[PDB]
């Protein structure tokens, strides 16, 4: 839009699978290292994790004390259970709909990670809720972690173009989530 | 005394720090009659097949924690060939019999010297589903030298990776929690097992009859004991003594009875 | 006492085995097997049949498939899900309204005490009305048969084929309830409490059994088709183990420490 | 002809508990004999006898065993209340079974084992004191309870079997009520000696605890039990 | 004999009661025996 | 005076078998006496043992016999699982008590005849094989399993009786049920050596099937039938 | 084994004939004839009676007769049509209102299991209620009698004569249910599932037997005629053969294979 | 005997209960015999 956005905010769904039980070392690396490089007071971002439960570890706030107080409890988080993504994205989809509620034009951004990619009957969600958040306004983007099919995340992000590994993730998104800091007002 | 030969066929086994057999449920678990579900004459024990089959089982290093288990399912490892342990005539006649009624006497050896301390918990431990993955299929020998030690995280503790069914595109599917194949691994001491201390001995011997719903049970997808290796107590040494010390096991089924013969099986 | 407790038989001593002391007197039996499961437990709350019913297609079903969730009450302790036995229990956390919410259930008394892998034992269902005045009906079928889904046009009405049968559906008077006692009908000789091995079934899966179950009740109302109220009504089924035996001891499920 | 009779004013109620039969539906149904399963459990006191391992805090990752550290104190090695309801209780099979239940009587049997190394040479002292206002750390405060002397040899176990010292006939199971210092009192392991050990051997070895029940423990009074296991 | 308190009069019979099993044809044992 | 009753939860409830009588309405009634019939049926298991026929689809128009070809493959000749609700046993006496019941055990007997000339010579190799992953139809796939060499000479029938091998001691009857490769396993007929006949001789002969239940062929648990042979 | 299937008699093998192998127990005698038709089945939905009624004239029934159809409830296995016992069994598939459609009905659970010719039994006859809150009255006359079809005034209303009688008429609490047992009462030794000869009645139809029946039961409502409702009201005809005999195996009904 | 498991007591005689056949004056047996 050429109306500059009155809100900006970012959702790190989180992926804490058996699958990244090996990984979460370099996950958990990954949210850090985009955390502590926006400390922009327009920018607000919750941090969502999912195996079984998708459960909001940090909901959607700016405070730099209870972002750190946030990312001092994502350290400590065991890996293990399914990958219920869909829930990941219902928690964000709670959140998305709740601040469309404000009269402020805003504009959600998630991240999504998964190394053990999903069944059938769970991939049909996690389309369908993906699905739903950007019907609620959202811009999926899906960053991988270790080897991962593109194409069963390229019905969960917006294209192909927004499906980044986990190596080049912090390299794509040092300006890909900085650019619509600078349309922002 | 503690100088215990166990001769079965032609393959006999020594220990000289024999703990005693721990005969499981009953006096004597070699005493078992025919099934009652079949209509044929069975298979019975004969003499090539009644011997000891040893194979091996990963190291067991000062990085493992406690409580980390390994499991060996039985007829599942002759079938698989897990830890090198090639069932001889024993799978060949496996194959060949839809039905199947052993009751198994299994031992564990592990040599630690004196100056080390440890505690493995060898256990037959019947009707669970701990060689397979959160994920339905079955370890390969692969995934079995991936990790070398199964963790005794919390989904094996609340039995939440067992294998499942696709509910499928209809129902929403549910957050899984509990399941009943659970291990709660301060209680796998109710199950027919010794304790492998590095100060008392360095040999278990367990022997368990057959337990099963069925009065015989199918020969390819019968998991009714799985033996379990279990650290109690980490490995501690100083440096210098004989780093990560071999474990190995050796299985012999007492009293088997196959029945219904047919071809080698064909997936 | 001096002792082996890498032997695996310890001894089970008392006072007076290392100090001086007594025997005490024994208390009571209540932990027999015999007496400890035969007392009634909430099984699962289902709902109502109607009409006549399309019974769960087996797994993984599609969308678009119009069939009756949630009337079938599969009897077994066992973690059920969709009135078919399942593996894992699952409870829907925050349960949105995408997809169909699958009626699962699970016997938690029994669990909590089941620290044995085999278990066989006569079935007492009662079934308990949550309803002011509700005159409903209890079919049933054993342990490997199938429900009969259609309806025939008795004089303009279509009466179901789930009034009838050759098991039994026993008919509650009006504020009443259901009590029968059904016998071991499964084909195994003992149900597994925990079982290890592959149902080879549609796509076989591991710690899954195909027969351990008394059966499958549900609730009708005697009425026909066209008589189809618009509210729906529940109904809870009670369940108490006449003449239990188990076997082989096992574990207990793991009371966690937060 | 008719019986006159005159139904009591508990007609029509179920009772969930009834010790009574109720009528059959679908008999005369010969089931598949299990005369080839072994090991039936009649009683289910056949498995609070089995002993099952206990877990203690570290100095939901808890460890079955208590590390022995070099350092002289003058407190108990480790020391956990005689109740079970407590959380060194509650993945036993004698504080799950009874936990189920409300109320017990008769002796838990905790059994040792020392799982260090051979060559190895200490003393434990094991005293379960009775409750007192104030939990005895002293070894002198807990010389004069109820304690025994446990050197370690050749074997490996010892099993301390903790009396059943009580004014009531069958303690309450679960203490959970508004609480004091708990009855029934303390276990308490401290060592008396230092665990001597030669050159080129691990220090702080590992006691691995047990907790069985006794020939004369006994239940009673089935409770409805905790979900909370399931969630 | 379970939880039953009918000491004196069962009215059906033992097969329809209960289920019997078909023909193949106090002292608490422990559940391990060391040999 | 009043006995003082105490009706249960099921009073006033109509259960359709209730193992119990009911009260008369319109008694002594002699009935004219049933002595001078003949062929009474105790028993629905004195028709299950008589041999009716088979339906195959030929090379609702289907023939009770297998049509020989004389050329050669090496392939049986007819091939059916042996499952009581499989479109071979529909309209037998055999599969249409069983398919009202709910279990079954015992041994079915396939009869067979060869209704070709006098003057044929040949034989029939007779497999069944248990539950594979892959139904046999080579016949050296079928010399392994429970097989039985059929030579046609002057008596003309062979009753090859088919073993009951299965874990459960009664199978179900009726297997409509999320399907697989079906236990309980496959009957097929394997022509062994080709029938020679004489000049002037018809070309492919029929073998009539039959399908009879054995001397030990016992069901259990009725259920409702299927009324779809009214419509 | 070798054998004769020309002969006629085929001896019932097992797996120790031809094998080795052994005789497997017998399992349950369920198929005994006197268990397995002894227990309750629908047989009719008849509407209930709310006047003296007029009995279906017997065939060619013409066109402008004022009679009462689907009241009466010929109690037969055997297909009957508009109350009075038939051949052929025929169901509405389109019914369009031309003409009156005549209640049919039929047995569906005994000719599945009818494998025999002549079968002779006691009758116990259930009158369920299919409607809210229902007091009924079950009248009844045997084979061989005929409904007595008029009123007498009873202070000036008029009661039907088929409230009083010789044979049973019971009634039913409200809310509740009508049962009593019947005896075998027709004049015939058996009754023929299958029959051949030709009945010489009003004119004679092959196959169709005159006296095959226990009788015919009607649903009447007991209050006098200026009392009539005006909505109609079913009821529901369960019943069971009470020792029951059978001779004469025969056939079982042709299972289609489209 | 039937589906009767009343085996203790009959209320009603045997002519009021049952329909007996008035007078004119295990082992399966087979419906066909070949002589
Ligand atoms: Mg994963």
């Amino acid at each position: 839009s050429m109306a500059c956005y009155g809100g900006f905010d970012l959702y790190f769904i989180l992926d804490k699978s058996g699958s990244v039980l090996h990984h979460w070392n370099e996950i958990y690396y990954f949210v850090e290292q985009l955390a502590h490089k926006f400390i922009s007071p327009q920018l607000r971002m919750s941090f969502i994790v999912f195996s079984t439960r998708g459960t909001t570890l940090m909901k959607l706030t700016e405070d730099r004390e209870q972002i750190r107080q946030g990312l001092e409890e994502l350290q400590k988080v065991l890996p293990g259970g399914d990958t219920y993504m869909h829930e990941g994205f219902e928690r964000a989809s709670e959140q998305i709909y709740y601040e469309n509620r404000q009269g402020y034009r805003t504009a959600s951004v998630i991240i999504a990670l998964t190394d053990g990619e999903l069944h059938e009957d769970l991939f049909f969600y996690s389309e369908r809720e993906a699905n739903r958040s950007r019907d609620l306004g959202a811009i999926v983007y899906a960053v991988g972690v270790k080897d991962f099919n593109e194409t069963q995340l390229a019905r969960i992000a917006d294209s192909k173009d927004h499906v980044f590994p986990v190596n080049d993730g912090f390299q794509a998104l040092q300006g890909i989530i900085h650019s619509i800091l600078k349309k922002s007002c | 005394d503690r100088v215990t030969t166990q001769t079965a066929g032609n393959t006999a086994i020594n220990t000289q720090s024999s703990l005693g057999v721990l005969c499981a449920y009953v006096e004597d678990p070699t005493k078992s009659d025919p099934p009652s579900s079949s209509t044929d004459q069975p298979t019975t024990t004969f003499t090539a097949i009644d011997r000891w089959y040893t194979g091996r089982l990963n190291s067991w290093t000062k990085a493992v924690k406690t409580f980390s288990f390994q499991a060996v399912p039985l007829p599942g490892a002759f079938l698989s060939r897990q830890g090198g342990l090639n069932g001889g005539a024993f799978t060949a006649t496996l194959h060949r019999h839809f039905l199947m009624k052993c009751g198994w006497q299994v031992q564990v050896q592990c040599n630690l010297t004196q100056f080390h301390q440890g505690a493995l918990l060898v256990a037959m431990v019947p009707e669970t589903t701990l060689d397979v993955k959160p994920d339905g299929k079955a370890k390969s020998l692969q995934e079995l030298n991936e990790e070398q030690w199964v963790e005794m995280s919390d989904d094996y503790r609340t039995g939440k990776n067992m294998p499942f069914q696709s509910l499928g595109t209809y129902y929403r599917p549910p957050n899984w929690t509990w399941g009943p194949n659970f291990i709660n691994p301060y209680q796998v001491t109710v199950f027919p097992h010794q304790i492998l201390n590095a100060r008392t001995s360095t040999s278990v011997d367990i022997n368990v009859p057959y337990i099963g719903e069925t009065p015989t049970q199918s020969s390819e997808t019968q998991n009714s004991w799985t033996l379990l290796v279990m650290v109690l107590v980490p490995l501690d040494y100083k440096e210098g003594a004989t780093t990560d010390p071999e474990i190995t096991f050796s299985v012999r089924p007492t009293s088997p009875y196959f029945n219904g013969l047919r071809n080698r099986y064909t997936t | 006492s001096t002792d082996n407790a890498e032997t695996g038989v310890i001894e089970a001593g008392n006072t007076d085995t290392d100090f001086s002391g007594e025997l005490a007197a024994p208390g009571s039996n209540h932990t027999n097997v015999k007496f400890l499961f035969d007392r009634s437990r909430l099984l699962n709350v289902i709902k109502v049949l109607e009409k006549d019913a399309v019974f769960p297609r087996p797994f993984p079903t599609a969308t678009g498939t119009q069939q009756d969730d949630g009337y079938f009450c599969l009897l077994t302790p066992r973690p059920t899900v969709a009135s078919r036995p399942a593996t894992r229990f699952g409870l829907y956390v925050s349960p949105s309204d995408s997809g169909v919410l699958a009626n699962t259930s699970l016997d938690f008394n029994f669990y909590s005490l089941a620290c044995f892998t085999y278990f066989r034992s006569d079935l007492e269902v009662t079934v308990v009305s949550l309803e002011p005045d509700l005159e409903f009906a209890v079919g049933w079928f054993p342990s490997g048969s199938e429900y009969q889904a259609s309806s025939f046009v008795y004089d303009q009405l279509h009466v179901p084929y789930h009034f009838t049968g050759r098991t039994p559906r026993a008919f509650a008077s009006k504020g009443g309830k259901v009590s029968f006692v059904l016998p071991w009908n499964s084909v195994s000789s003992v149900l597994p409490v925990r079982w290890g091995g592959a149902s080879k079934l549609s796509s076989a899966t591991r710690g899954l059994p195909a027969h351990a179950d008394w059966g499958t009740i549900y609730a009708f109302i005697p009425r026909p088709n066209e008589k189809k109220s618009t509210a729906v009504k529940h109904v809870a089924v009670y369940i108490r183990y006449k003449n239990a035996r188990a076997w082989c001891p096992s574990m207990l499920p793991f009371r966690s420490y937060k | 002809g008719p019986i006159p009779t005159a139904p009591r004013e508990n007609s029509l109620m179920f009772l969930s508990t009834t010790p009574d039969d109720t009528v059959p539906a679908y008999g005369n149904v010969r089931t598949p004999p299990v005369n080839y399963l072994p090991g039936e459990i009649t009683d289910l006191l056949q498995l609070a006898r089995i002993p099952t391992l206990m877990a203690f805090g570290r100095v939901d990752a808890y460890v079955p065993y208590v590390a022995v550290p070099t350092q002289f104190d003058d407190k108990p090695l480790i020391s956990f209340p005689i109740t079970l309801s407590d959380p060194v209780y509650q993945n036993t099979l004698v504080g799950a079974i009874s936990s189920n239940f409300a109320n017990y009587r008769g002796c838990i049997q905790i059994t040792l084992t020392f799982c260090g190394p051979m060559m190895a040479r200490g003393k434990f002292l094991l005293s379960y004191s009775p409750p007192n206002g104030t939990q005895p750390q002293t070894l002198s405060e807990a010389m004069q309870c109820t304690y025994s002397i446990w050197d370690i040899g050749l074997n490996s176990s010892w099993t301390f079997v903790i009396p059943y010292i009580s004014p009531s006939d069958y303690r309450e199971t679960r203490a959970i009520t508004n609480s004091v210092y708990s009855a029934d009192g303390w276990f308490s392991l401290h060592k008396l000696t230092k665990i001597t050990l030669p050159p080129d051997c691990p220090q702080s070895p590992c006691i691995l605890f047990f907790a069985s029940a006794g020939e004369d423990y006994t239940l009673r009074l089935p409770v409805d039990c905790n979900p909370s296991y399931v969630f | 004999r379970g939880n039953n308190g009918n000491m004196t009069f069962n009215y059906y019979a033992n097969t329809y009661q209960n289920s019997v099993d078909f023909s193949t044809s106090g002292i608490l044992n422990p559940l391990g025996y060391l040999k």
